């Protein structure tokens, strides 16, 4: 079964708290790593690629069978250098750090057979957690930030068979782990079914989020996706009352340089 | 996890004797194992060793060449091969292993698990 | 169980907190040594990493265990580096090695074709030929067995007894550290002008009980002009305001 | 710092001789010192060890009773005497500087020393 290309498109979806912060009823705005909204998400679906990691990415799945279980990331994957294996194995999660040579097609299944890696190697820490249409979207982000590999996520009940619902949530910080490695690939796990996830990428933006009452962000406005963003973000409200108002600057940008001195 | 020693027992001198030793989980693949005897008047003294992995084994003075030790690697038991045994030789004979190398999980490779004796005598 | 000092028990401590005053505070260490550290520094500084590293080793010996140090011991069983930062602890062990009719069980290397490379380890049985003749087996030509035991009696001279010896290495990557001494706490003060600080978020102000709810997560708040509002106080799942003071 | 020598001596068996050595340098301040005991067919002996900051004297079993180990911080010299020698202790006496010798009971043996005693000959004569 070959699978061509596909692609969908962001919408609302990707915001995170950045931060640790508790506001009531505010408008605030941020810079920071963000899925841009619309942007381009590769659709995967019999897919384990090897995707690269640029500056942190965004993983949605839309799922009702438990087939997504967990994620590899690193620099080369191939036992030179360390690399960080998030795995759910559906009676722990286990996190570890080592220099394992990983096999070039990995997979789960049934749990029956568990290959990920061959090799292992001497790990800097490991954590194992207590033993225990689509219906359930989880959403990811992970970012590597001064050493510290930060996950955010929330799960979301969903009724869509062919794409990302539409509407607006926001994800909440799930860890914070000390790794120290630096991370420009990752692959995702699968299970083998017996007896469907968007890829997208963060990209530094400034974003404009509300907070409700109870310190919830319920929307937001990605200041760079329109004329009417901006104006919303430099006026640091949601609501624009009739008028003109000056935004940005419009620079001519050059394509070629010049260098000459005498013959 | 453990070591237990056997063989051992009375011969005339000349006979010979095959002594064994056993250990549980990965105590000797991968890992050096040799003999040490005492004899009930002096203190404790090398005998011979061998490499699990390598192969190959040492001998002290009194032991090259009358008298060879080896082992199986897949049932992970020592044999030592007595021969040309003389009245000097009545001693309590031990196996044990050397040091290792690090093993990431929870082991004991750096001790040594020494046995519990095997009593051999010539007379 | 302690290893023998030739192969050494090398224990990896790591994203955990390490609390180093009980160590010091404790008693009947013969001899505690800080290199680069002091204990006055300890429990308070991170590290990435710590390596314990335990030996058993007998009195006269324990002074090779130190930078700038030579010795059969620090030669060809464990050298450690001039350039050495942590502590070496040990203490008599007369009560727990020595057995009636001499503990031989550990072992030590006399004979080493060349010295030891700091924290390098070695579990080699390979005959020494001292430069002389081909061994092929050792035998008594100038050709000898690498390792010895110890004769750990009951009563012996001070210098003669078994005494074990525990090594913190203290290990500075680049990665982010991941063990720290323990944080003290004090207790919370109420609607009073305090100077407090809440994990690394310091000030001074009037704490009172809050009315505000904050997610899970959040651990502090700001008002309109990012001015910290309120504080979730680390231990007690509770959210206090801050009022600054008059 | 620098070591000294003073003393030493041929006697009876069953007499009495006194030890000591100055303490020599302007980097000494109170540290623990002691006196080690060499002979050509004996493993090296330590004799007793005095922290010059509180006291504290380390004796060997040998060494007990019969010999009075002692140190005058005052005068920053050491001084041993060896009372009722007998023919099974002569030996070469040093006199050296103690780094360390007592953090723990059941202990004060020394662990770590620097520079050893040139050389002081006590004998007997039957
Ligand atoms: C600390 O222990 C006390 C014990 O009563 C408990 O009430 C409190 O919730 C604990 N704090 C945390 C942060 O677990």
């Amino acid at each position: 079964t070959q699978l061509p290309p596909a692609y969908t498109n962001s919408f609302t979806r990707g915001v995170y708290y950045p931060d640790k912060v508790f506001r009531s009823s505010v408008l605030h705005s941020t810079q920071d790593l963000f899925l841009p909204f619309f942007s381009n998400v590769t659709w995967f679906h019999f897919d384990n690629p090897v995707l690269p990691f640029n500056d942190g990415v965004y993983f949605a799945s839309t799922e009702k069978s438990n087939i997504i279980r967990g994620w590899i990331f690193g620099t080369t994957l191939d036992s030179k250098t360390q690399s960080l294996l998030i795995v759910n194995n559906a009676t722990n999660v286990v996190i570890k750090v080592c220099e394992f040579q990983f096999c070039n097609d990995p997979f789960l299944g049934v749990e029956s057979e568990f290959r990920v890696y061959s090799s292992a190697n001497n790990c800097t820490f490991e954590y194992v957690s207590q033993p225990f249409n689509f219906k359930n979207l989880r959403e990811f982000v992970f970012k590597n930030i001064d050493g510290y590999f930060k996950i955010y996520s929330k799960h979301t009940p969903i009724n869509l068979v062919r794409d990302l619902p539409q509407g607006f949530s926001a994800l909440e910080p799930l860890v914070d782990l000390p790794i120290g490695i630096n991370i420009t690939r990752f692959q995702t796990l699968l299970a083998l079914h017996r007896s469907a996830y968007y890829v997208g990428y963060l990209q530094p933006r400034t974003f404009l989020l509300k907070y409700n009452e109870n310190g919830t962000i319920t929307d937001a406005v990605d200041c760079a996706l329109d004329p009417l963003s901006e104006t919303k973000c430099t006026l640091k409200s949601f609501t624009v009352e009739k008028g003109i108002y000056q935004t940005s600057n419009f620079r001519v940008q050059p394509t070629e340089s010049i260098v000459r001195f005498p013959n | 996890v453990q070591l237990q020693e056997s063989g051992g027992g009375l011969v005339q001198p000349g006979g010979s004797l095959r002594l064994s030793c056993a250990a549980s989980g990965f105590t000797f693949s991968s890992y050096a194992m040799g003999w040490y005897r005492q004899a009930p008047g002096k203190e404790r003294e090398w005998v011979c060793a061998i490499s699990g992995s390598g192969g190959s084994t040492y001998y002290a003075d009194s032991v090259k060449g009358r008298f060879t030790c080896s082992r199986d690697n897949s049932k992970n038991t020592l044999y030592l091969q007595m021969n040309s045994l003389k009245p000097e030789d009545t001693a309590v004979y031990y196996c044990a292993r050397y040091g290792g190398p690090y093993d990431p999980t929870d082991s004991t490779y750096a001790f040594d698990y020494w046995g519990q004796g095997t009593q051999v005598t010539v007379s | 169980r302690f290893a023998s000092v030739y192969a050494w028990n090398r224990k990896r401590i790591s994203n955990c907190v390490a609390d180093y005053s009980v160590l010091y505070n404790s008693a009947s260490f013969s001899t505690f040594k800080c290199y680069g550290v002091s204990p006055t520094k300890l429990n308070d500084l991170c590290f990435t990493n710590v390596y314990a590293d335990s030996f058993v080793i007998r009195g006269d010996e324990v002074r090779q265990i130190a930078p700038g140090q030579t010795g059969k011991i620090a030669d060809y069983n464990y050298k450690l580096p001039d350039d050495f930062t942590g502590c070496v602890i040990a203490w008599n062990s007369n009560n727990l090695d020595s057995k009636v009719g001499g503990n031989y069980n550990y072992l030590y290397r006399l004979f080493r074709k060349s010295n030891l490379k700091p924290f390098e380890r070695d579990i080699s049985t390979e005959i020494y030929q001292a430069g002389s003749t081909p061994c092929n087996g050792v035998e008594g030509f100038n050709c000898y067995f690498p390792l010895q035991s110890y004769g750990f009696q009951p009563t012996n001279g001070v210098g003669y007894q078994p005494y074990r010896v525990v090594v913190l290495s203290f290990e500075l990557l680049h990665a982010p550290a991941t063990v720290c001494g323990p944080k003290k706490s004090t207790n919370l003060v109420k609607n009073k002008c305090v100077n407090f600080n809440f994990n690394g978020l310091t000030g001074t102000g009037v704490l009172t009980e809050s009315n505000k709810k904050f997610l899970p997560f959040q651990q502090f708040g700001r008002d309109i002009a990012d001015t910290t509002d309120a504080v979730r106080d680390p231990q007690t799942l509770e959210i206090l305001d801050i009022t600054p003071c008059s």
